[PDB]
């Protein structure tokens, strides 16, 4: 961790669009384009991204960068369109260079291997990832099915189920994401270092809106909708239900509600795919419990950094813990944390753990003091630690009588007088 | 009689597929011996198995009705059935069967069944390949019991009649005989039900999947799963689409847009208790509105909570392959999440006329403008799945790729913590190889499995390893390498070899670039 | 042999089974080593059969695991002598009354 020149409490200045935009742009910033001088910044920390494989794949984005002085790996989808240029073997002479047009927020093979190749080199480095998950599903066509696309997305949840480092995945303003390409990051495939947060300007679903009104809204139900809102149309279609009116009368009738309906098609269709929008909005996602939380853009450099450091602090004694007693689970080390917490602190204090900047200062307290508050968490582990090494003694003799006597006379030497009268006493 | 049977038998079974399109199912035939009447029952279902039964008519009862009696060996439904049974309207079973058939895969609940008569033919199978013992009785072949979640979420062990499922998804543990373990060995069998809502992975569906292979992994066994899919379940609030209203820009002109989606306070006040849909109260138009900013919905099953238990057990999937045998058959189809947990097994069975897809052909071209792909085969068949190593092996139908799959199993450990299978080879270990290697070019198959004797009719030119053992897999993708499985000495064995003769490599071109071209391109062996 | 004692490496093991196969056999079978056959059936025997020959093998590997558990025990009151006291107890009550007369003895 490095003292920062850039401040973690600003606000990000640089707003991602509903259009094409370089995602370096929210990464870093931008110069101002108003004027001369004045950068817009970014999330990270001003001057601290480096991209790397830069040309490859160019649908995705990934690097280093530095949040508040952090260092994590960078994960970032390309929303424009790119080419890839594909040479001419010059030993066959009958081959020929190729222009293919990939559009953005697409995972291809080329691009998924790479986001494969990114998170093993940074699992293995050791730093933890902040993926910005922009990715409207997998290419489906034939020639990305030959080249064996659904064989790299595999690989992205083999990749994903071997972190041992934070994993923060954070939808960004004005981005989606959709079916296969939740499935492959979902945080249930490593519950205990991944997480998902969402913006405001977030979506997420199996399906957009038009796949889903596609199946569920056709033009049949759409008909039935403006049975009940069109004016003229209700007007038209109360007085045809007028018994014996007369034949030519019934005739205009039937024309009129075929043109008015057929009409007003477009219009009704715009409201059925806003309508099926409704139900992708990130208010389900947080009833649901799909995601952690819902964030604000501007203020989202500020919250994770304050949770990063959080995770990685609680990692720090989580793995203490562990070494402590390796035969622990998560669940009972993260319920033996939070509960020293509170009996340290107090019931009334209960409350600040939902806090993660209170909550990491506490823990930094426990972790870097030595030799005066003695931290008491310490005492903590080492009581797991004794009784954990003397329940495999236990267990040994227990499960092995027969060498009980062999080890008896050892363990009773390095003793005190009274312990060996004791010993004999017994 | 059983003269008879025999006749039919054959008869039956030599045009057994004109009757399967025909869909006759049932036949009986009356004939008289000598003259003692007999009638012969036939019920042919599935096209792996016919069933024949055989009963006389009896008198002998205290009324004027008849009745009839079988053999004692193998009674069967209709013994002591009076004659004028009249004929039934189909049953449980029945129409949900029917409806799977329809769409060219098996029902679920037939496929136990499959595994016993599949068994059968394993048996006979590897008659020539080793020494084995007579095989018992078909009864006591297979038996299985059906795995179903509880109130909680944990397993039961249940036997119950075929076709009671609540869910789309189907399991079962199967203990099964096999000529390498015929003491038993257990799997456990994971499938879709096809004709339940259809395809379509829900969250009970998703936790059953879960659960079985947490139960697989636990006892260091094989997991079996049969594909027949659509992929993620979804659906819409069908409580909010016959109650909003449209607030218009214009309700005059409704072509100059709207402003948002809004109940009235006589819906409202009927959703509001149900965590249905957050609305927020306004005064627009002189009237008092609830915009609708988020839609919930009452219903469970249809919204984001089928993305997380979709990763969820993809996740398992990563983890099953890495500690125990993981197959997948495909029968049907599989989009989506479907495709992935084949793939995450890494090893696939497809049948043939099926697909693995993630987008289907309608939706891209929705999205390409034009009408660029017919069909999804175009997308995940075989054609692109086998030669893309995907696929491992193509079978015709469903009782094939059940075959396919205990053959596999034949060469491999009954679990995790077992040791390999040996069998009591016929063909002997000290004899020497026939076949050479020359220095031009050869079939490396030719050097593994043996080849015809050119010279002669007969005379088999014996190779390396045990004669009829070697199965190739993933044979039309990078040709230039042949792997395989097969047996040395009855020891079995992974198999790689090279091959040494040119070859071509055919790439398709892409329909959706009109611009694009098929190519050949030469392959060298020994690269 | 490698469950019986987890520390061991490659070379450790592989030198046990070439000591044991001397040691039981003889020096003068000793070159029936590098015969696939032969060694083969000698492993066969010592692995399959049981309550009868009672396979030797067995035994020496009985006796590393024996000793490793032992190991064990000692070292965690070793470096930790502060537990030394609350086993103390436990390990001395599942024994024969001798063998509690030499505990109180010593
Ligand atoms: C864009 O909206 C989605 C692009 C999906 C992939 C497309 S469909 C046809 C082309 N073939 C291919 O492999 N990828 C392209």
């Amino acid at each position: 961790l490095l003292n920062s020149k850039d401040p973690i409490d600003r606000i990000i200045e640089f707003v991602p669009t509903k259009t094409p935009y370089d995602p370096r742009w929210m990464l870093a910033g931008r110069p101002h384009p108003t004027q001369k001088g004045q950068w817009l910044s970014g999330f990270f920390d001003y001057g601290s991204f480096s991209e790397i494989m830069q040309p490859w794949a160019q649908t995705v984005v990934v690097g280093r960068a530095r949040l508040g002085g952090i260092p994590v790996g960078v994960v970032a989808v390309e929303t424009r369109t790119v080419e890839l240029s594909i040479p001419a073997d010059p030993a066959n002479l009958d081959s020929e260079a190729k222009i293919i047009q990939q559009a953005g927020q697409v995972w291809f093979p080329d691009s998924a291997f790479k986001t494969y190749q990114a998170i093993k080199d940074f699992n293995r480095e050791g730093l933890p990832l902040m993926v910005f998950a922009n990715w409207r599903g997998f290419s489906g066509g034939m020639k990305d099915m030959y080249d064996q696309v659904l064989k790299f997305g595999a690989y992205i949840v083999d990749g994903l189920r071997e972190c041992c480092q934070p994993v923060l995945v954070y939808i960004p303003p004005q981005a989606e994401l959709r079916g296969g390409s939740w499935v492959v990051i979902d945080s249930s495939i490593n519950p205990r270092h991944m997480e998902m947060y969402a913006d405001r300007e977030s979506r997420g679903s199996v399906l957009e809106p038009e796949g889903t009104v596609e199946i569920k809204f056709r033009r049949k139900d759409l008909v039935k909708t403006m049975r009940r809102v069109d004016p003229v149309y209700i007007h038209l279609a109360e007085r045809l239900g007028t018994p014996e009116l007369s034949t030519a009368e019934r005739k205009e009738l039937e024309n009129k509600l075929k043109e008015r309906e057929e009409f007003l098609i477009p219009i009704y269709h715009q409201v059925a795919v806003q309508f099926a929008d409704l139900h992708d909005t990130p208010g389900r996602m947080q009833e649901k419990g799909v995601i952690s939380d819902i964030l604000d853009w501007k203020t989202s450099r500020t919250f994770f950094y304050w949770r990063l450091r959080r995770l990685l602090l609680e990692d720090l004694v989580k793995k203490k813990i562990h070494n402590a007693n390796p035969e622990l689970t998560d669940g009972q080390i993260q319920a033996m944390l939070r509960r020293w917490f509170v009996e340290v602190e107090g019931t009334v204090k209960a409350y600040v753990w939902d806090n993660n900047k209170d909550l990491a200062e506490w823990l930094e307290k426990q972790l870097t003091e030595e030799d005066g508050v003695h931290s008491v968490i310490e005492e903590n582990i080492k009581c797991i630690s004794r009784d954990y090494v003397l329940k495999q003694i236990r267990s040994l003799v227990q499960a092995n009588p027969e060498v009980a006597m062999d080890s008896i006379i050892h363990m009773t030497q390095h003793i005190s007088p009274t312990q060996r009268a004791e010993v004999i006493r017994i | 009689p059983s003269k008879i049977e025999e006749s039919v038998r054959s008869m039956v079974m030599r045009y057994g597929s004109r009757l399967w399109k025909l869909r006759v199912l049932q036949a009986e035939l009356k004939i008289n011996i000598r003259a003692i009447p007999i009638r012969l029952f036939l019920t042919n279902e599935s096209g792996y198995y016919l069933d024949i039964s055989l009963y006389k008519e009896v008198t002998d009862s205290r009324t004027a009705q008849i009745m009839f009696q079988a053999y004692g060996d193998k009674q069967g439904p209709l013994h002591g059935m009076l004659i004028n049974t009249p004929y039934v309207t189909k049953d449980l079973l029945q129409s949900k069967r029917f409806q799977a058939q329809s769409l060219g895969t098996t029902y679920i609940y037939d496929i136990p069944e499959m595994f016993r008569q599949s068994l059968i033919k394993l048996w006979e199978s590897m008659s020539t390949q080793a020494f084995l013992p007579s095989p018992p009785l078909p009864s006591d072949m297979l038996t299985y019991t059906e795995l179903v979640l509880d109130d909680q979420g944990q397993l039961v062990h249940m036997n119950r009649l075929p076709g009671g499922n609540e869910i789309g998804m189907v399991a079962w543990k199967m203990t099964f005989k096999s000529p390498e373990y015929p003491e038993g060995r257990d799997i456990i069998v994971i499938g879709n039900d096809i004709t339940y809502r259809i395809g379509s992975f829900g969250p009970q569906e998703d936790l059953l999947f879960l659960r079985a292979s947490e139960l697989a992994r636990a006892e260091g066994i094989p997991r079996i799963y049969v594909s027949a899919n659509s992929g993620a379940r979804i659906g819409l609030a069908e409580e909010i689409r016959h109650m909003f209203h449209v607030a218009w820009v214009d309700p005059e002109d409704p072509y100059k847009g709207y402003r948002y989606l809004y109940l009235t306070p006589q819906d409202y006040k009927r959703v509001s208790a149900l965590n249905s849909v957050h609305c927020e109260h306004v005064e627009d138009e002189g009237e008092s509105r609830y915009k609708i900013t988020d839609i919930i919905g009452k219903e469970e099953g249809i919204g984001p909570e089928n993305l997380r238990g979709s990763g969820m057990i993809a996740g398992e999937s990563s983890l099953a392959y890495n500690e125990i045998i993981t197959i997948s058959l495909v029968t049907c189809r599989a989009i989506g999440i479907g495709a992935y947990l084949v793939r995450l097994g890494q090893r696939t069975i497809q049948v043939e006329n099926s697909h693995l897809i993630l987008t289907g052909a309608g939706a891209l071209n929705k999205v390409l403008g034009r009408e660029v792909y017919t069909s999804n085969n175009q997308l995940g068949g075989i054609q692109i799945m086998h030669n893309n190593g995907v696929t491992h092996c193509t079978v015709c139908d469903d009782f094939e790729g059940v075959f396919t799959v205990l053959h596999w199993l034949s060469y491999m450990p009954k679990s995790v913590h077992s040791s390999v299978p040996l069998l009591n080879s016929k063909d002997p270990i000290d004899r020497i190889i026939e076949f050479v290697p020359t220095k031009t070019p050869y079939d490396p198959r030719w050097m593994l499995a043996g080849r015809p004797h050119p010279t002669q009719k007969g005379q088999w030119l014996s190779g390396f390893f045990d004669y009829g053992s070697f199965s190739e897999i993933m044979q039309p993708w990078a040709q230039t390498v042949v792997v395989g499985r097969a047996r040395l000495g009855g020891i079995p064995v992974g198999v790689v070899a090279v091959e040494t003769r040119t070859v071509e490599l055919s790439i398709p071109a892409d329909p959706a670039n009109l611009d694009s071209e098929a190519k050949i391109i030469q392959q060298a062996g020994q690269v």
